[PDB]
């Protein structure tokens, strides 16, 4: 392995970051951030209604799979038995954004309400917060131009 | 060395060969540490980009020094990335973030560590800010230790007097120039 | 046995188009098979 | 037994956007920044919407940054004024080889091969105090000074080369914190019972008979044995001094410094300590550790028992 | 669960015509993403029309001061007949060059075994490394060199890695649990009887047994392990950020095709081909 | 899985053979002389 590695650990920088001395870069960073926060509106797992034990959804293009936990399988990890230590019940997932609310004092808005089957028989609460707020586009389109 | 499941305790010929390869490849272990700001000498306008540097320093603990995190279980220090913390662990605890005990190690409970800076309490009456830290992460409870290094800070109340305009190039071998030889004077004109 | 289609059907007409398949010798329960699909079984798009 | 021990994830927050800071020219950019009102942890939501911005931006000022005449030292072609001793070296001191590029007969190449220090470079990174963990490559721990000094670490061994950024190095093999922890408990138990009973009784002529009896016997146990061994050794096989003054900084981080702005920007000088961290080892112990906890538990448990019962009961009636 | 079958939104409104293919793009987004068996989308995530751009098609621009490789790439004039490749694919630097002006850049060639996988991109999303987004290797003309202690060779490091640190770690855990089981088990009973009986002469006489018996056993054993050991050999490879990142020639050809209007098609074929993310740093090593 | 390649995404240089059918396809449609080049080269080039 000293001699064929691999990556093992990552830290990472968004991938718009690095538009450089292209045409039109200054904007295409920008346009490259809308479009990655798009294709993760697209690819984010919460679009896919959970994997049963544990497993992590993933979507394909256009379509969801699931990273099931060992020995428990099917598309929904519905069928066979975990294997290593088990908390029990359901930890809480979300369901995808509600669509950002129109801007208020140079701000945006936008909710998720953990809407999939609830934190359940003991589970731990949905990772994450209920509601974000963004500030608006508006300095791309005056200053860019 | 580190596939050896250690039931037996030390296989002394795997320990060896392990540290005679520890000689052809070490790793730190423990260090001593001066800040990255007192290195630069090299760089055009090094005073002035030196500076700057320990100014973003300062800003930087003020955004990301690790007392922010909630408290270490098992008397682990707070580490901060800049996005999320992690525990550094004592020897006889270990988890993601220490979260667990060797049965030998439950027996400490000392428990001395420091919260966050309060922000500066302004001038004191004779000029100084100061601000002070209330060794507030999981508390010294079931057994008794301090939190180290001094609790409180005092700071002089230093601001800004001038129209800020930028910044000047400085470098630190020039200012020691009371004398430098007469020009190459292509303007001809005449000296004093 | 292992299930797979015959040749599709190739458009219906314009404004709203469907293609359509079925297995009807290919099919698993005949000897106690196995999955009978890997995809849609009946496909429509728009036109344009 | 604990579930979930793992604590109450904390998700990130981070504060509205400051302002767009006053457009740096030679950078083209303005920046603006936000703070932290909790950070991640124990597994929360990471601070996933990104922690900083940066816009094109038209300057309002000329760029003020000098160039360097550096007194007679050798001005490498990525902008290092090495020392001028170095000119026409042999090796290549600037990384550029500017300093041998056209040159005579150079001066004096070592007269051997030797390899560097072990894991020499390790002393010349740098290391994020706030994260635990090391950032940069602050200082190149491959220059050689020009000059062939040298420590052994064995007779077995090789020379090896000290660079010139190291002010001492020592060899050794120490245990400089030495740990074993060992614990056993054992239990045994042993239970046992046995017995037997018996009985009988007695009472146109007619007669009456009984008799009944009994036995058993059970023995069982339970055993534990659970022992646990932890050693942590950490071993010193070289220690180290950084020198005080005029280290040889990598090519990496003498091009950032010298791009950063000449104005102040808390973005652009905040990079400086992700990318090359915000101390470095003056000293250190470049060891080994073996860390090593085996735990172990056992447990057994046994029985045997046995049981038996007997009655009997006769008449007789005559005439 | 039940299987989804996926279902299409109606088209977003097109697109900001394209000034150099005078087309324009409508997404097809996701109204129910297909699971549990269930179907993805038939079709096409998009369709393309042609129309008449107010918008123009950006020029492409070269190099001024700057040599320019036959990508449209810029590199330093003393990258010129430096004698590495220091255009990253097509090396127009050391076209024709003579071997009179011709000098060594540096003792080796030879990088650190894997240095490529920390240029690549990668998709957050899908866990994934994405192609080449880093050039790992832009030399820069300089003999940076390290002794690595661990496979024991001597390599070269390029400009766009702010460290590459040549320590080793290796981080073992181990979990092995046991079970095992067994019991043994015998019942019986019996009910008797006997009866004579003699009348005068006449006589009768009789005997019984019921009997039964009934046992069992049981065995049950299980035996569960887990390893999960990492090796490094570098430990922060730190790249550098994007001040001193030079790309890669595809990555930074489509940077150049990338639109400069809003096409979401045309935004998607770089996020493919080199994911959400740069690797920072990271650890190159082994699991 | 110890080599993995990507071609790029285009400015590509083709194989002589290749393009030497594509320059005798007609600008007509008539599928069969089109099929041949499928045969002779593939229905989809190699990516990743
Ligand atoms: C390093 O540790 C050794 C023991 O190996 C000691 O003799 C030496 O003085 C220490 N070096 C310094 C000066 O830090
Ligand atoms: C007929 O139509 C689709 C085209 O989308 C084919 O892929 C499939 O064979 C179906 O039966
Ligand atoms: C797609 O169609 C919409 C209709 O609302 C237009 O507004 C847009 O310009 C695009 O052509
Ligand atoms: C919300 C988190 O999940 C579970 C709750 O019982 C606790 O409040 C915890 O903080």
């Amino acid at each position: 392995v000293t001699n064929l590695p691999q990556v093992i650990k990552q830290k990472l920088t968004p991938l718009y970051e690095l538009v450089k001395e292209v045409p039109c870069a200054s904007v295409k960073k920008l346009y490259l951030k809308w479009a990655l926060e798009e294709y993760l509106d697209e690819f984010d797992p919460c679009h896919c209604r959970p994997c049963q034990n544990g497993g992590l959804a993933t979507v394909e293009g256009t379509h969801c799979l699931c990273h099931c936990k060992p020995y428990t399988f099917g598309a929904a990890c519905e069928q066979g038995v975990l294997v290593g230590n088990q908390a029990g019940g359901v930890d809480g997932g979300w369901s995808c954004w509600s669509s950002w609310s129109p801007c208020v004092q140079g701000k945006k808005t936008r909710s998720r309400e953990c809407n999939n089957p609830p934190p359940s028989g003991g589970g731990r609460s949905c990772v994450g917060e209920t509601t974000e707020s963004t500030q608006c586009e508006d300095e791309e389109l005056e200053h860019l131009r | 060395l580190a596939w050896e499941k250690g039931s037996s305790g030390l296989e002394e010929k795997t320990f060896s060969e392990w540290l005679e390869s520890v000689k052809e490849n070490p790793a730190v272990i423990d260090f001593e540490l001066a800040p990255i700001v007192d290195l630069v000498r090299n760089i055009p306008c090094a005073v002035t980009k030196r500076n700057n540097l320990r100014k973003a320093l300062q800003e930087y603990a003020a955004k990301f020094d690790p007392c922010q995190c909630a408290p270490c279980p098992n008397n682990g220090r707070p580490t901060l990335s800049g996005t999320e913390c992690l525990c550094v662990c004592q020897s006889g605890t270990y988890g993601e973030n220490c979260e667990k005990q060797s049965p030998d190690y439950k027996s400490n409970a000392v428990d001395g560590q420091w919260g966050c800076w309060s922000s500066w309490s302004t001038c004191d009456a004779t000029y100084k800010r100061s601000r002070t830290r209330e060794c507030n992460n999981p508390a010294p409870q079931r057994g008794g230790k301090r939190c180290e290094g001094e609790k409180r800070q005092e700071e002089d109340c230093t601001f800004s007097i001038m129209e800020n305009n930028g910044q000047p190039c400085i470098n630190d071998d020039e200012e020691m120039k009371e004398v430098d030889l007469p020009e190459i004077e292509a303007d001809s004109g005449c000296p004093q | 046995i292992d299930g797979k289609w015959n040749c599709w059907s190739n458009w219906s007409s314009c404004s709203g188009r469907r293609k359509t398949r079925q297995r009807q010798c290919n099919n698993p329960p005949p000897q106690n098979g196995g999955s009978p699909c890997s995809g849609p079984a009946s496909e429509t798009l728009d036109c344009s | 037994r604990e579930c979930n021990w793992q604590r109450c994830p904390i998700n990130c927050l981070l504060g509205d956007f400051g302002p767009w800071s006053d457009c740096d020219p030679c950078i083209e950019k303005q920046s603006k920044v936000r703070s932290v009102l909790r950070p991640s942890q124990f597994g929360g939501q990471p601070c996933t919407a990104p922690l900083v911005a940066f816009q094109p931006c038209i300057p309002s000022k000329l760029c003020k940054i000098e160039e360097a005449d550096c007194k007679n030292k050798f001005r490498c072609d990525s902008g290092r004024c090495i020392a001028r001793k170095l000119e026409c070296n042999g090796e290549n001191d600037c990384g550029d080889n500017s300093d041998e590029r056209d040159c005579g007969r150079t001066k004096a190449v070592c007269t051997r091969k030797y390899n560097p220090i072990p894991s020499v470079q390790l002393m010349g990174n740098g290391f994020h105090f706030l994260a635990g963990e090391p950032r940069g490559e602050v200082l190149d721990n491959s220059f050689t000074g020009g000059i062939c000094k040298t420590v052994k670490s064995s007779r077995t061994s090789n020379p090896y080369r000290v660079p010139a950024n190291l002010e001492n190095v020592g060899f050794e093999v120490q245990t400089a914190e030495d740990d074993l922890k060992t614990d056993f408990y054992k239990d045994l138990t042993s239970l046992g019972h046995n017995e037997n009973q018996q009985g009988s009784f007695s009472s146109r002529s007619e007669n009456i008979n009984h008799n009944s009896a009994f036995k058993q016997a059970i023995q069982a146990s339970h055993k534990k044995d659970s022992s646990f061994i932890r050693i942590h050794k950490v071993m010193k096989v070289l220690n180290f001094t950084t020198k005080a003054k005029d280290l040889h900084l990598s090519d990496v981080f003498l091009k950032a410094l010298n791009h950063l702005p000449l104005e102040y920007n808390s973005a652009l000088y905040s990079r400086i300590f992700d990318d090359f961290g915000t101390h470095y080892f003056t000293s250190g112990s470049l060891g080994g550790v073996y860390d090593l906890l085996y735990q172990f538990s056992s447990e057994e448990l046994k029985n045997s028992g046995l049981t038996e019962e007997e009655a009997k009961h006769c008449v007789r009636i005559e005439t | 669960s039940s299987p989804v079958n996926c279902q299409w939104d109606f088209y977003a409104p097109w697109s900001e015509c394209n000034g150099c293919t005078k087309t324009q793009t409508r997404r097809r987004s996701v109204a129910v993403y297909g699971q549990y068996g269930g179907q993805p989308c038939v079709g096409n995530a998009f369709e393309t029309q042609s129309c008449e751009p107010t918008r123009g098609c950006p020029t492409e621009e070269g190099c001024g001061e700057r040599f320019r490789c036959f990508s449209g790439q810029c590199i330093s004039k003393s990258l010129v007949c430096n004698g590495d490749s220091d255009c990253d694919e097509d090396s127009a630097d050391e076209d024709r060059c003579e071997d009179s002006e011709r000098r060594p850049s540096c003792d080796i060639d030879k990088p650190p075994p894997n240095i490529e996988l920390t240029g690549n991109g990668y998709n957050e999303l899908t866990g994934q490394f994405r192609n080449r987004v880093i050039n790992t290797k832009s030399f820069g003309g300089q003999c940076r060199k390290v002794f690595s202690g661990d496979g024991k060779d001597f390599y070269r490091l390029s400009g766009n890695v702010l460290s590459y640190t040549f320590q080793v770690k290796i981080n073992n855990d181990f979990n092995y649990e046991f079970y095992n089981s067994t019991w043994s088990y015998v019942k019986h009973t019996s009910t008797e009887h006997t009866s004579s009986s003699r009348k005068r002469r006449s006589s009768s006489s009789s005997s019984r047994s019921y009997t039964s018996h009934t046992n069992e056993i049981h065995k049950g054993k299980s035996y569960q392990l887990l390893v999960v050991e990492n090796t490094v050999e570098v430990a922060q490879f730190i790249n550098n950020n994007p001040e001193f990142l030079q790309l890669a020639e595809p990555f930074w050809k489509e940077l150049s095709h990338l639109p400069s209007l809003y096409d979401y098609s045309a935004y998607r074929r770089l996020i493919d081909q080199y994911g959400t993310h740069y690797l920072q740093s990271g650890s190159l090593g082994g699991e | 899985e110890v080599a993995h390649y990507k071609l790029k995404p285009r400015s590509l240089m083709l194989h002589y053979e290749f393009l030497q059918r594509v320059k005798r396809l007609p600008l007509e449609y008539s599928y069969g002389e089109y099929r041949d080049l499928f045969r002779d080269f593939g229905t989809h080039y190699i990516t990743e």
